[PDB]
DNA sequence: CGTAGCTGAGGCCTCACGATGGACTTTTTGAAT
DNA sequence: CACCATCGTGAGGCCTCAGCTACG
């Protein structure tokens, strides 16, 4: 069972920002100007929180990780006003 | 033979297929050709390029394209889904259950290892000033042990005799240093091969042995052979039992020789080691200096597998592996080992 | 002699937990991760992976705070890499880090870790130290839990050393735990297969529901003949004509399939290699040219057993009988359940069912492989003769099957091409699954090795042809995935447009990720997981652990 | 019963941004550089989504509203790496 | 009067477009009840 | 389709605040 995580950050050093944008494209897909949506099971959430405890500087950065739900029933939990919202789908890439 | 491996050193390179030919280009400018008649594995170094048409033409002819990093670190193979090599693997597995197969190849490997050891004695003996030659009693002793290895009855006897002879070689290994005892680099004749290295010289020896084992593993897997099913050593626990079986002749030439190179060239010094309650381990700068040294020894050319054409060591390994698969399945009797 | 290496003390920790677990992890490699192994590595890495002070050889009076200290004694027979060593002058004490809370047991430390700490304590005593104690430093609450080297604790440790030595030298993998609560989290439950081996080895129970797979992704299919797959760090961007068509997250990718003249930049290949993500090169039409390997699979017992049994005739014969009997049974079942007639034809003709069942049984009583191949041919001929009976309620425009056009190189029917593509694209799945369990996909018992078709994937796919390949073809034609316009003629025969290939591949993927219920164990398992489970059960059967291979007849 | 909502926006016109920062301080408390946490019952969530359908321009802005949970059990659902996270308290 | 409202100056966030480069390291450890 | 993908410096676009004018 996988969950849908929403990750939003404030990073106060451009190098650390590059490092974190690096890592986050490693894990989820871009959603908003500083927000990523990640569809992860347990192993990968452990990996993500391991990565973002060494990418960031705990003194002045801020990363927020929200566990919306079981990633099958997230659509009632998210309401988007501008663009459409479409959760990450677990299917192969055929192209 | 049939052909030889092609090593594409240039990270710039772009490799295409020209009909029956494999063309190397540099900057839209040609470099060299292979032409697939005398080819073997195509080794591509870091960020080289191999056009997918050329890759398909390699696969259809069942040529083991191998990918190395820019430095030369192995990263993987690319084998074809044809019976080219499964014949070799099934011959290896069917024949590993035999007593003369195991015993005979073991006897050959040990006699070659001993011969390389004594030849390295007569090469690199540095008891200089008063003992320009090794004691011929030692040389006669190792010759006698070599005959004994020729006529060992069974595997356990060969293992015991091998251990003996290797020990009496290591008795005078320290005799081969910069001229005397290497105070600051002490060598223990008896604490050999325990898992943590208790001596700096033994640390170098173990690290060189491990790198040689890795090279032999990748060379064996390049050909269609299972490195983990050995004839002389024992298979399980994750030990590569065929790399360990075949690296025995090559221990003096690539491991002992590399250590002697890097210790008689001052590359490795007492300051490079850290000692801890029974463990002497290298420092990082020293570790990768020694890796460079192991490369430099692997880059040298030696001429005579059986055909005199001055191959680098890293390709002599493949030549030997192919000779092994060719001994199996019954082409060439008795696997003509490489001895200098 | 060298009949056994020095026992790593972590394998000593595992042996007192589950002897089968120690056997798997030590004598056959065979490790896999889950939530907790990954979490524990994460705990240990940030501090104790990096070294620290050395344990002084000459100890008089000074604090010893060594970290990641590697000892071994060969009189004892163990080797260790102690997480930390706290000692005042000459009285040292091992400290092992853990991951979770303090356990809810008397003494705060379970039986295994106590044995590990005692073993490390003996090792320290060997090198001239006075330990007489140890600790467990749980990283989460850093609640150091002391452990005292009681005497029968040392008795347990030495007994476990001897027990592991004997069970490794014997060469017989110890049975699984009996319905234990340890197993549902041992991170090898996908390899131990505890309940399945229990049930089939006649220690009969009811297999508990699948301890589900975790941390595995879905394939990457590159069907476009002008795609360029390049690395973009951890993603993997597939750009076609210099525009980003799609990205694939490498953490979520489990294979790569390169169809035709699709290029893969060498850096992307290296990054795939660093993760052992299999990369498979295919022709434009699905021919399986080659794949990527890396210095073999460290499990040797599996391959040794496979080859040694391959050199045995009646083992090959029994396996082949099982396989094609399963194939014929599945063909019958498919013919039934998806026959679509109108009236007096809407349900299967029993004469055909008589012929097919009689052929099933004639194969079950086969004398040798020659007659078995003959019977397989005859039954497949009848099945395909009636195959067209049951798609779209009859042939459509151009969607014409010719039963005599099967089994040869250029497909000159639309549906013949569709079948050949499905077969050649299931062979890849089977090859990957078989190579991922330590087996050698090319040494087969029934089929003979020939280019592009590994002899063992062709074997173990025989039961699954009707369930996956033919079922995908049927569902694709019926649902309207493919109509006649999707095909293009050629001098060779028939082929599919890109719009057809993408839709068909998506359909095949949906089939592979489509849950079923196992006839024998009765739990919902996807087909992709089922292939791995069946490969593992074949390894067990060749191992002599279970009496016979479960063929999955439905 | 009240729920905890997390609201995050991208606004491409400074006037609309002022209008929305206006409205959002009307409803919840600042959390991150463009994120507000709101503890609202049903009437107030209806009010908020009514306000942010006329503050923003649907063509090019983007406002995201996440319903974490019942606002009593939100703490297991939110993990903050930098500053502390403390939900809105009704007192 | 006071709070609604608009301007600047700085701080986050990302992208197209450039130049360097040229990682990879022994064996162990790593959960679970 | 010419080494290829990590590093990183500019120019613009979001996001907020302090300081102003009007004002009622
Ligand atoms: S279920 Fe897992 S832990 Fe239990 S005996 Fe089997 S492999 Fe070992
Ligand atoms: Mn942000
Ligand atoms: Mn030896
Ligand atoms: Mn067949
Ligand atoms: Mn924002």
């Amino acid at each position: 069972m996988e969950h849908l995580y929403i990750v939003s950050y404030d990073i106060r050093n451009q190098r650390r920002w590059r490092r974190l944008f690096k890592t986050m494209h490693g894990f989820g897909c871009w959603l908003q100007l500083s927000v990523f949506q990640c569809r992860l099971d347990r192993i990968r959430i452990i990996k993500m929180e391991a990565a973002i405890n060494e990418i960031v500087n705990h003194a002045e950065d801020h990363v927020l990780i929200l566990d919306l739900g079981p990633a099958e029933n997230v659509k009632p939990k998210v309401s988007s006003i501008g663009k459409t919202f479409d959760p990450i789908l677990r299917q192969a890439v055929i192209v | 033979g049939r052909g030889l491996p092609l090593y594409v050193q240039s990270p710039k390179a772009y490799v295409r297929k020209d009909g029956d030919c494999l063309v190397i280009e540099e900057e839209r400018v040609r470099v060299a050709e292979a032409r697939l008649g005398e080819t073997s594995q195509v080794a591509l170094f870091g960020n080289a390029t191999l056009t997918t048409a050329a890759l398909h033409e390699c696969l259809r002819r069942e040529i083991p394209v191998t990918w190395l990093s820019y430095g030369g670190w192995f990263m993987g193979h690319t084998v074809s889904t044809g019976h080219r090599n499964v014949e070799t693997r099934t011959y290896q597995y069917q024949r590993s259950f035999d007593p003369e197969t195991c015993l005979n190849l073991a006897r050959r490997w040990i006699v070659a290892k001993i011969a390389n050891c004594r030849t390295l004695l007569r090469r690199n003996w540095r008891g200089e000033g008063d003992e320009a030659k090794a004691p011929p009693g030692l040389l006669m002793s190792l010759q006698d042990d070599m005959r004994h290895a020729m006529r060992a009855p069974s595997l356990e006897v060969l293992l015991g005799i091998e251990g003996a002879s290797a020990g009496r070689y290591f008795q005078h290994f320290s005799r081969m240093l910069r001229g005397g005892d290497g105070e600051g680099m002490g060598f223990d004749f008896t604490t050999r091969n325990r898992r943590p290295p208790k001596d700096p010289v033994n640390a170098l020896l173990s690290f060189a042995y491990a790198m040689l084992t890795r090279e032999w593993t990748v060379a064996l897997a390049a050909v269609g052979l299972d490195p983990y099913r050995g004839f002389y050593h024992q298979p399980r626990f994750g030990r590569p039992a065929l790399a360990l079986d075949m690296m025995e002749p090559f221990r003096p030439l690539i491991a002992d020789s590399t250590v002697l190179m890097a210790i008689n060239n001052g590359e490795i010094r007492t300051g490079d080691f850290v000692r801890s309650a029974g463990g002497c381990n290298l420092t990082d700068s020293a570790r990768k200096r020694f890796i460079a040294g192991f490369e430099r020894r692997m880059e040298q050319e030696v001429t005579h597998p059986i055909f005199k054409y001055t191959i680098s060591y890293r390709r002599l390994l493949e030549v030997q592996a192919r000779l092994l698969t060719r001994y199996l399945s019954g082409e060439i009797p008795a696997y003509p080992n490489f001895v200098t | 002699d060298g009949s056994i290496p020095l026992i790593p003390v972590r394998m000593l920790n595992e042996h007192v937990y589950c002897p089968r677990l120690a056997y798997l992890m030590w004598v056959q490699g065979e490790f896999s991760h889950n939530e907790f192994t990954v979490d524990g590595v994460i705990r240990h890495r940030r501090v104790d992976a990096g070294g620290g002070v050395l344990p002084s050889e000459t100890q008089e009076d000074s604090r010893i705070h060594a970290r990641s200290v590697s000892l071994s004694s060969e009189r004892l027979g163990i080797t260790a890499k102690i997480d930390l060593v706290e000692g005042e002058g000459a009285y040292v004490s091992p400290v092992d880090y853990k991951r979770g809370k303090r356990p809810h047991v008397a003494g705060g430390a379970y039986e295994p870790e106590r044995v590990q700490l005692c073993a490390q304590g003996l090792l320290l005593r060997e090198h001239g130290f006075a330990s007489d104690g140890g600790a467990l430093y749980f990283v989460a609450s850093r609640e150091r839990v002391p452990v005292a080297f009681d005497d029968e604790l040392i008795g347990r440790t030495l007994a476990a050393i001897d027990e592991m030595g004997r069970t490794a030298l014997s060469g017989t993998m110890p049975p699984p735990l009996e319905d234990s609560p340890k197993c549902p989290r041992c991170s090898l439950v996908g390899i131990c297969l505890p309940d399945e081996v229990r049930f089939l080895s006649h220690l009969s129970v009811e297999p508990r529901p699948i301890i589900p797979a975790d941390g595995r992704g879905l394939p990457l299919y590159v069907q476009s003949p002008k795609a360029y797959v390049r690395k973009d760090g951890d993603c993997l961007v597939i750009e076609e004509e210099r525009v980003r068509v799609a990205e694939a997250r490498l953490g979520e990718t489990s294979q790569v399939a390169l169809f035709g003249n699709a290029t893969l930049t060498t850096a992307a290949l290296h990054e795939c290699l660093r993760r052992e993500i299999p990369v498979t090169w295919l022709s434009y039409g699905g021919w399986f040219m080659g794949h990527t390997v890396s210095t073999g699979h460290r499990n040797v017992e599996t391959r040794t057993y496979q080859y040694q049994r391959s050199f045995d005739p009646e083992t090959c014969l029994n396996l082949a009988r099982r396989w094609i009997v399963a194939k014929i049974a599945n063909c019958r079942t498919l013919l039934r359940r998806n026959w679509r007639g109108e009236g007096d034809e809407a349900k299967a003709p029993p004469g055909l069912l008589m012929s097919l069942q009689d052929d099933m049984r004639h194969a079950m009583r086969a004398p040798s492989l020659e007659v078995l191949l003959g019977i397989e041919g005859a039954s497949a001929g009848r099945y395909f003769q009636h195959f067209s009976r049951m798609l779209r309620g009859g042939d459509g425009e151009g969607m014409g099957f010719d039963f005599t056009t099967r089994n040869r190189r250029p497909p000159k029917d639309p549906v013949n091409a569709l079948l050949s593509f499905a077969y050649a694209m299931l062979t890849r799945e089977w090859t990957v699954a078989l190579a991922a369990v330590g087996l050698d996909p090319y040494r087969g018992f029934y089929h003979q090795p020939r280019f592009g078709r590994p002899a063992l994937a062709l074997d173990m796919m025989e039961p699954f042809r009707p369930l996956i390949a033919d079922s995908t073809v049927l569902m694709a034609i019926n649902n309207g995935e493919i109509r006649t316009g999707d095909f293009v003629r050629s001098a060779g025969g028939c082929n599919l447009t890109d719009s057809a290939r993408k839709r068909f591949i998506a359909g095949f993927e949906r089939r592979m990720e489509q849950e079923v219920t196992h006839p024998i164990f009765k739990y919902t398992i996807s087909y992709r997981r089922l292939l791995e489970v069946q490969a593992r059960l074949l390894t067990r059967y060749l191992s002599g652990e279970i009496p016979a291979y479960p063929n999955f007849v439905t």
